[PDB]
C-alpha cells in the first residue's frame, strides 16, 4: 500500500466488499437478501486523479495507478495611467470576492492589477517613477498577490524590467518494499512513483511616453482608440447570431460624437 | 525633489526657501552671493541617482531515504504477540 | 453618480448597502484658452455572496479644449492549458484521445478610459450643445 | 477517473446504479420491489 | 527576449483544442500593440 | 486490544496447568546523528539574523 | 560550485518518469539565464 | 550614511552639517 | 576530535539497511566541505 498514489488499496478493497449484495440467514427457514451500499467506495474514488484499475488475479487484487498531469498558464496584463508630471495616479482593476475571518463572518478584499506612480519628468527625457505594483490573482479561497514598490528612472520611451521572479522545482518521490522493487524487469510492479516539475516566470517592465505637446496626446490616443473601435468593428462583421448586428455598440469614428441608430436616423429624415 | 532640497539648504542658507511641489522647483531668495552658493549646492544635490539591479538567487536541494522493515508475530487463541 | 446598491452581508446574516455604478469625480481648471486641467476620480462598479468588478483611475491630466485624451487602459490575456492521461496510452495519435482529459481556456480583457472637455463660454455655445442632447 | 471534466465517472455510476429499481426477497415467500432515488445522480 | 522565445515556443507547440494564435505573445521587442492575425486581414479590406 | 495495544515486545503466554506464564522481553535501540551548520555573511559591526 | 555538483549529479540520475532536462540546475558560474535545450534548439532555427 | 556621519559630526563642528539622504551625500558649511 | 572519533565509529558499524556513506560524519579538523565519495567519483569523470 502507498500514500503517493490517488486511492489506497485498503480503501478501495473495503469499499468493493461493502458494496457486495449481503444476505443474512435464519434458519430453523428465512433467508433476506440486501444490497450494500456505495458510500465507502464513493468515498475511495472521490479522490482518484488518473487510472486506477484493479486486475483481480487469485484472490490478489493489484490495483495499478498511473497519470500524467501536465499544466500551463500564461498572463500577460498591461495596465496604463496617464499622470501629470509630478502628480499621484492609482490605477485599480479588482473584483472583490467575499472572505471569512471567523454562520460565518466575511469581509471583502479586493484582489486585481493596481498601480500606483509617481513620475517626476527630468527636463528632458528621463523619468523618475516612485511606483508601487501589485497584481490581484484568486483561485476559505486561496489568492496569490505579487507586488513590487520599488524606484526607477527610466528614458522617455524605452522599457525597463522592475521585477522578475524566476521559479523551478522538481519534487521526486518513490516507494518500495525495497528489495524486490530494485529488480529491473518486475521492480515497477512493486513501486510508486511520483514526480513532479513545476516552472514559473514573472516580469515586470515599464514603459513611460512623455507627452508634451498636444499633437502628441492626440496620436497616442488616436491609435488606443482605433485599436478598439478596430476590435468592436470586427465584432459587427460577426454579429450577435439571435440578434440584429446594428445593435452591438460599436464606438464612432474618432472625432464624431454621437450618431442615431440605422433604423432610427432613417426614420428622422423621413420627418 | 523640492521637499528634500528646501529641508537640506535651511542650513546653508543661515533668505527663504520655499518649495514649489507641482513644478518640482524651488523658490530662492537671498542676496547675491548667498545665491550663488546655494546655486553650487543646488547644483551639485541635483545629480542623477545610478540605479542597481539587485538578482538573488536561492537554492533548496531536499533528500531523503529511509528504510523500514521487520517481521511481527501474533497468535490470538492464546494472546501472544511479537 | 450612476448606481445601483445590492444588499451586503459582512457577517440570520446582516446586510450592509454600498453602491455600484459610474461615478465620476471632476475637478477642472481652465487655462485662460483652450487646454483645460482635470483632477479626475472615475470609478465604475460592475456587480455579477455576491461578487462585483470595480475599476476606478483617478489621475490628473491636461487635455486641450475639444479633443480626447486617454486616462487609462488595461489589456489582459490568458491561456490556461490543462490536461491528464494515463500517460503512455495516451500519447498514442490515433487512440490517445480516448484516454485524455484537455481542458483549455483563452480569456481576453480590454478598458480603455478616455475624456473629451468641451468649453463653454458663450450662451450660444451652452444653448448648441444642450440643443443637440436634447 | 478525472477532476478536469465536469463530472466524475465514479459519481456518475455510483449514482445510476442508485437510481436502479432494488429489491429485497425474504423467503421461507416474500419479495419487495423499491424504487430509488435519484438525489445522488 | 527570454520570455518572448518561451511564448513563441508556446506558440508553436499550441492549444490543441484552440487555434494557435490565441496564445498571448509578447510583441518584438519596441514595436507596442499588434492586432490579430485575423483581425489585421479585416482590416486591410475596409 | 486495549492490553496488547501497549506491548513493545515479545509478549508470550505458555499456558501450563491453568496458570499461563506470559514472558515478556524486548531490546530498544536507538540512535540519532545531526549535523546542521548555518553560515550568516555580515557587515564588520552590523548585526544579522537567520 | 558545491550545489550546482549535487545538481549536475542529480541530473545524471534524473527523474525516472520525466526527461531529465526537467530538473533546475544552475549555470556554470557567472553564465547567468540559459534556455532549455529544446527551446535552444527552436530558437536556432527561427 | 550621511545620517549616522551627519550626528556624529555635530560635536565637531561645535557651522552647519545638513545630510541629504537621497543623494547620499552631506552638505557642509562652515569658514576654511 | 572526540565527536568525530565517536561518528567515525557509528560509520564502522552503519546503518544496517542503508549505505555506510549516508551517516553524517565531521569532516577531518580544518578541512571544511567534503562531497561524497560517489559524488566526488562523478565530479571527477566531468
Amino acid at each position: 500500500q502507498y500514500g503517493n498514489t490517488g486511492a489506497s488499496i485498503g480503501n478501495v478493497m473495503i469499499g468493493l466488499e461493502e458494496a457486495k449484495d449481503t444476505t443474512q440467514t435464519k434458519a430453523v427457514n428465512e433467508t433476506t437478501t440486501t444490497k450494500g451500499d456505495y458510500t465507502k467506495l464513493a468515498s475511495a474514488l472521490s479522490s482518484i486523479q488518473g487510472a486506477a484499475v484493479s486486475i483481480a488475479m487469485g484472490d490478489w487484487t493489484a490495483l495499478i495507478n498511473a497519470v500524467s498531469n501536465d499544466s500551463s498558464s500564461n498572463i500577460l496584463s498591461s495596465p496604463s495611467i496617464t499622470v501629470m508630471d509630478n502628480g499621484e495616479a492609482s490605477f485599480i482593476v479588482a473584483e472583490e470576492v467575499p472572505v471569512i475571518t471567523g454562520f460565518q463572518t466575511v469581509d471583502r478584499k479586493e484582489v486585481g492589477i493596481k498601480l500606483k506612480v509617481v513620475p517626476q519628468i527630468n527636463e528632458g527625457n528621463s523619468v523618475q517613477l516612485n511606483i508601487e505594483q501589485e497584481v490581484s490573482n484568486v483561485l476559505d479561497v486561496r489568492f496569490a498577490k505579487r507586488q513590487l514598490n520599488t524606484s526607477v528612472m527610466v528614458q522617455d520611451g524605452q522599457m525597463l524590467v522592475l521585477g522578475g521572479l524566476i521559479d523551478e522545482r522538481a519534487l521526486e518521490s518513490e516507494s518500495k518494499v525495497p528489495l524486490l522493487g530494485d529488480i529491473p524487469l518486475l521492480g515497477q510492479l512493486f513501486r510508486s512513483t511520483s514526480s513532479q516539475v513545476e516552472k514559473k516566470n514573472l516580469m515586470v517592465f515599464i514603459k513611460p511616453t512623455i507627452i508634451r505637446d498636444g499633437v502628441t496626446a492626440d496620436g497616442i490616443t488616436q491609435r488606443k482608440y482605433n485599436y478598439i473601435r478596430a476590435e468592436q468593428l470586427f465584432r459587427a462583421e460577426k454579429g450577435l447570431r439571435l440578434l440584429d448586428d446594428a445593435s452591438v455598440p460599436v464606438l464612432p469614428k474618432f472625432g464624431d460624437d454621437r450618431r442615431h441608430s440605422p433604423e432610427i436616423q432613417a426614420f428622422i429624415e423621413q420627418m | 525633489k523640492a521637499e528634500d532640497l528646501v529641508e537640506v539648504l535651511k542650513g546653508v542658507s543661515e533668505v527663504m526657501i520655499a518649495a514649489h511641489a507641482d513644478t518640482n522647483s524651488l523658490v530662492l531668495t537671498a542676496p547675491q552671493d548667498i545665491m550663488n552658493a546655494m546655486l553650487e549646492v543646488i547644483g551639485q544635490l541635483d545629480i542623477r541617482r545610478a540605479q542597481v539591479l539587485i538578482e538573488a538567487l536561492i537554492v533548496e536541494m531536499a533528500e531523503g531515504d529511509g528504510i523500514n522493515l521487520g517481521v511481527q508475530w501474533g497468535s490470538l487463541e492464546s494472546g501472544s504477540v511479537i
